[PDB]
This record gives structure tokens, sequence and C-alpha cells, in this order.
């Protein structure tokens, strides 16, 4: 029952600091400019979804398009793979977004 | 510089699922510093910034009573918007809010905004002068003229340029060790190879405060406006701010490349080379 | 500070 002009979500996986492998971190997807605001956003490990994300308040920009943070702290490795995985009304299917160290 | 302080607060339906959903929160500049949702147990406006926490228990008292009635009021104008568009009650729909004022260094006013948004799109908002409405279709029409009708530009103007100003000077003082405060963005490239022929040129902000930022890429002195790709300001969780800006280059022209930066809490900008 | 009215559209 999406309503008004939709807008597909651009969407982040990255780490609060530069990744170090053994070091403590925090692991962010940021979605933004989208529209309605309803959405689904997890971060997953291993392609397994991980439990205790915190995520921040809904707000929104001058446009009035929506953003929000996920997070979770973790300590990265060279083997374990991260991603966030994204759904909302504009997606045909769910979105996987890889985190990238470079990105 | 100057300051700001907003509130947004979002109202949405959800036929079928549930009452409407009211989320509020206030920032100053790019700090948030309290919100209300009233799906959450607390019912109360809690707060988000360490510097607001010294509020005594008066102040949550006034903000919660102030906030659940809005959350309230909102919650009926999703109502009278639908009627006025004669919208079904099948369709989810979004009521949006902004208010706040902007301050100069010295504190005195400098802008006060009261605005809406249905859907997603304008649909009223108080004008500059804080004396009339900017109304975007026939039934914001409906609403603008009730308004006038109600004298409210009048009741707003005298929060914009009181209450407004007054919370947000005492909001920079109470925080000021950590709202006064630029961080200039630590910066880097990084280099990325795509084919043989072919590589990304990565330019990076990191760290900075407050968001406001450019980055911009050069060739030989040209701007690249074009041939950029520019990912949205992010924050990364600790108070301050990312971004980056990426060329892709023909391999081996890497040195006719420059990144420019521009942010506050630098004295010049940058200019960076690979 | 939040506003100390809302008002109905």
């Amino acid at each position: 029952g999406s309503s008004g002009i939709q807008r597909t979500p651009k969407i982040q996986v990255y780490s609060r600091h530069p990744a170090e492998n053994g070091k403590s971190n925090f692991l962010n997807c940021y979605v933004s400019g989208f529209h309605p605001s309803d959405i689904e956003v997890d971060l997953l490990k291993n392609g397994e979804r991980i439990e205790k994300v915190e995520h921040s308040d809904l707000s929104f920009s001058k446009d009035w398009s929506f953003y929000l943070l996920y997070y979770t702290e973790f300590t990265p490795t060279e083997k374990d793979e991260y991603a966030c995985r994204v759904n909302h009304v504009t997606l045909s299917q769910p979105k996987i977004v890889k985190w990238d160290r470079d990105m | 510089g100057s300051h700001s302080m907003r509130y947004f607060s979002t109202s949405v339906s959800r036929p079928g699922r549930g009452e409407p959903r009211f989320i509020a929160v206030g920032y100053v500049d790019d700090t948030q510093f309290v919100r209300f949702d009233s799906d959450a147990a607390s019912q109360r406006m809690e707060p988000r910034a360490p510097w607001i926490e010294q509020e005594g228990p008066e102040y949550w008292d006034e903000e919660t009573g102030k906030v659940k009635a809005h959350s309230q009021t909102d919650r009926e104008n999703l109502r009278i918007a639908l009627r006025y568009y004669n919208q079904s009650e099948a369709g989810s729909h979004t009521l949006q809010m902004m208010f706040g004022c902007d301050v100069g260094s010295d504190g005195r006013f400098l802008r006060g905004y009261h605005q809406y948004a249905y859907d997603g799109k304008d649909y009223i908002a108080l004008k500059e002068d804080l004396r009339s409405w900017t109304a975007a279709d026939m039934a914001a029409q409906i609403t603008k003229r009730k308004w006038e009708a109600a004298h409210v530009a009048e009741q707003q103007r005298a929060y914009l340029e009181g209450t407004c100003v007054d919370g947000l000077r005492r909001y920079l003082e109470n925080g000021k060790e950590t709202l006064q405060r630029t961080d200039p963005p630590k910066t880097h490239m990084t280099h990325h190879p795509i084919s043989d022929h072919e590589a990304t040129l990565r330019c990076w902000a990191l760290g900075f405060y407050p968001a406001e930022i450019t980055l911009t890429w050069q060739r030989d002195g040209e701007d690249q406006t074009q041939d950029t790709e520019l990912v949205e300001t992010r924050p990364a969780g600790d108070g301050t701010f990312q971004k980056w800006a990426a060329v892709v280059v023909p391999s081996g022209e890497e040195q006719r490349y420059t990144c420019h930066v521009q942010h506050e809490g630098l004295p010049k900008p940058l200019t960076l080379r690979w | 500070t939040y506003i100390k009215w809302p008002w109905w559209v």
C-alpha cells in the first residue's frame, strides 16, 4: 500500500574505523534517500543474520527522504565476510551488499 | 559560525497491522539529542546526547507532554488528509513535520521553519516572514485557510523567535565542549585496479564534523563534474562523518588528477594527488 | 524545546 513517489534506498556497508584484523570495530549499514519509510535492514556475518544489531531513530533529509543507520560491534578477521541485507517496496528482491574494507 | 535546532517527526499509517506510528527526533546541528517513539515502552521523551541528561525532571515531563500531544494531533491529521484527498483506508500514508530555528554565532535569530510533507511531498510551510503560509495543493489550501482563521502563524512565530532560540542557545552552552567543535577531515587516496587499462582513484574524507563537506575531482585543472562517483555523506557512529569520491582513470594517467576538499574545519581547502 | 502548540490540518 505504498503512497507517494517511490525512492530506492542508497546502501553503504562500511566500518567506523579502517579495519584491522583482531581489533574491535563497528560495522555500519547506512540506508538513505528512500521513500516510503517502511524498510527492513539486517547485518550478515558469513551469510547469516547478526542478532544484536542496533539502529538509529528514523529521521529524514531536507528533501523529506528517509535515512537510517544500522550498526553492530565487531572484530574483523581475514576470513570472515560481512554484508548488509535490505528489503524495501522498491526492490524486486532483497538487496545484499557485501562489505569491502576499501569502500 | 551559525547553529541550528531541528525537530523531525514522522507519522506512518499501517492499515491492518496496527495504529499509526509516530517517531520524533531532535537535533542541534548534526548531533541528535532527543527522541520519542510511540511504539516504544517508555512513552517518554528520551535523551540521546550526554549534554541533555543534566536537564531536570520537569524538562522531561514538559517535553514528553508536548511531543505526546503532537503525536496525537498528527495521527488525527492523517485521518483528515485521507478525507481531503478521498483516499482509501487501504493505503499506507506518511505525514512528516519539521520545525526549528537557526541562530548566528552571537545567538541572534536567523531563520525559523515550520513545515509539513504528506506522502513525501511538500504540503504546507510557514514562510520566512513567519506570517504567511505556502500551500502546495488544494487540500493544503483548506488547511491554509483554517490556520489563517486561527492565527496559527502568530503562535509559531512566537515559538520560533522566543522558545526555540532560547532552547538552542542553552543547549549550545550546556554541550559547548561537543557542539562548538569542528573536527577537520582526515584525508587519503586509494587506488583500485579494474582491468589492465583502467583503475579507480578514490579520495577519502574521514572523521569530520560537522557533516557539510565538498569533495571534487579535477583533471589538469578542469572539473570532472560528470565522471565522478560521489557517495552520500555517512555517519561513522561516533559523532563524525565520512565521504569519498572516485574517478576512473586510464592506466598511466593517475598523476593528471587532483582531489579537492573543502570543510569548515580546514583553514584552507586541500589538494590531494596520487 | 518542542513546539508548545500543534494544530489540526
